[PDB]
């Protein structure tokens, strides 16, 4: 019922600064319930996008600088993939690696035997979504998260 | 209660307008339109038309919140070419596939057919 | 015409390693002719129907529209100017994250490998000719396959 | 000397310790910003990293 109390408020409780816990060092909250599957669903290297699903996309996009990237694939026909539209919405220079362990790729030998772009690996670099499907380890509470970072 | 009256859903308010133009300033050469007390009905359609023409760049539409009638559109163009003109011009457009649709409708009803009225 | 990064024909080995597989894309491995450059690589195999027994031209180029840079992104549908290839039946734009190859040796730097990353479908070369042009990058480089020859 | 006190902290010899300032990410962002050649010398003197 006050400035002061607003203010207390403003500066001290409201959400985006309850996010990253001192009760165990990681997140609050990330990415939960059916967006969560959603994400991981679109973040699979098979997903692409005709010029009018990524403009609806961008539409919805807030700080969208307002430059459609150029689509992975030109020809045949131009298509967007997952993983780059995505990293439009990755802030300003975010950077994560590793953060892969799902099921997916092998109990930790069968990576070392070269590296066959397994696709599970999330590498992210400047802020741009390199490789890899993103999940409860990549966007969840988990201590190593993306959300983390950019927080 | 709080729920509006139903037909608050499309009557324009009477210190309101239908249309609403303002510019971007991220790009040059680009627009916002706002189209009050209208949905996805109306707003899906001029996307369509608007990216059917060629010297659109972009061009979608989003309906910021469902419980608020409104849905705004952004296109942008080539500098060579107003992206206002492109609009007006996609509805015409528009009109005019919708009354081609509607004549041979009409005349294809006309075709033998008994009962047809 | 853009300035050649790196130039060849290449020859299926095969098209399923591990044959684990998958929709959509599909991952090729294969060999190149001069036999000294090899090549792992995803096409959207559902816009490209690939052939075990095919044998592709491949190009690796730093640009398209002519020498200057395109670094502008924004894919601009309305550009005409006949500067481009496209002549090619695929072509993809992407960013490379590594390359990769022994170098602690005594003079080393012998033997070479470039990783490219095109939006999510992934790109591996190994070579030693390629050492003038294969750079950890922002997005500038472009993959155009083409004719799959005869 | 460090690393012989580090081994008496501990005497499990895990590896994972909580700490401010994740040093391996903020240099991983040095060579990401200033795009940084890991093929090219560095012209860096080492003196003036101890210092």
């Amino acid at each position: 019922q006050s400035l002061e109390t607003r203010a207390e408020i403003q500066e001290l409780a409201m959400v985006p600064r309850m996010i990253v816990t001192p009760q165990s060092n990681r997140p609050v909250m990330g990415i939960v319930q059916d967006t969560l599957t959603a994400v991981r669903k679109f973040t699979k290297r098979d997903v692409f996008l005709e010029r009018g699903e990524v403009m609806n996309l961008l539409m919805f996009l807030s700080t969208w600088d307002g430059k459609v990237p150029q689509p992975a694939i030109l020809k045949p026909r131009p298509l967007w993939t997952g993983k780059q539209i995505f990293s439009l919405i990755i802030p300003g220079h975010i950077n994560c690696i590793r953060t892969h362990s799902t099921h997916p790729d092998d109990e930790d030998s069968g990576p070392y035997k070269h590296i066959s772009p397994g696709d599970t690996k999330v590498v992210v670099e400047n802020g741009e979504l390199i490789m890899g499907i993103l999940c409860k380890k990549s966007l969840g509470t988990s201590a190593g998260s993306l959300v983390h970072i950019s927080y | 209660m709080n729920a509006p009256p139903a037909f608050e859903s499309f009557l324009l308010f009477e210190g309101e307008k239908k249309i609403t133009i303002n510019k971007d300033t991220k790009v040059p050469n680009a627009c916002l339109f706002t189209i009050n007390k209208e949905d996805h009905t109306l707003g899906n359609i001029i996307k369509s038309q608007l990216l059917k023409d060629p010297q659109v760049l972009f061009a979608g539409y989003k309906v910021p919140h469902p419980l608020e009638h409104k849905i705004i559109i952004r296109v942008q163009t080539t500098p060579d070419y107003s992206p206002q003109e492109a609009f007006t011009n996609a509805i015409t457009d528009l009109i005019s596939e919708l009354s081609l649709l509607e004549e041979r409708f009409r005349v294809a009803i006309k075709d033998k057919q008994e009962g047809i009225e | 015409m853009a300035g050649i990064l790196f130039e060849d024909i290449f020859d299926v080995k095969d098209i399923d390693p591990e044959g684990k597989k998958f929709d959509r894309v599909s991952r090729l491995h294969c060999e190149s002719e001069s036999f000294k450059m090899d090549l792992i690589l995803d096409v959207n195999i559902q816009i490209y129907p690939v052939d075990l027994g095919d044998k592709f031209r491949l190009v690796i180029a730093s640009t398209l529209y002519e020498d200057g840079t395109l670094d502008d992104g924004e894919y601009n549908p309305t550009d005409d100017r006949p500067s481009r290839a496209d002549q090619f039946e695929y072509v993809m734009y992407g960013k490379v994250y590594r390359i990769e190859g022994d170098e602690t040796s005594t003079e080393a730097a012998t033997r070479l490998s470039a990783y490219v990353s095109y939006g999510g479908l992934l790109m591996r070369l190994q070579g030693d000719a390629n050492n003038l042009h294969g750079f950890e990058v922002d997005s500038r480089v472009y993959l155009l396959m083409k004719k799959l020859a005869f | 000397e460090d690393r012989e006190v580090l081994r008496v902290i501990f005497p499990t010899g895990d590896s994972k310790v909580v700490l401010p300032c994740n040093l391996l990410r903020m240099i991983w962002n040095a060579q990401k910003i200033f795009h940084i050649n890991p093929r090219l010398p560095s012209d860096l003197h080492p003196i003036k990293v101890v210092e």
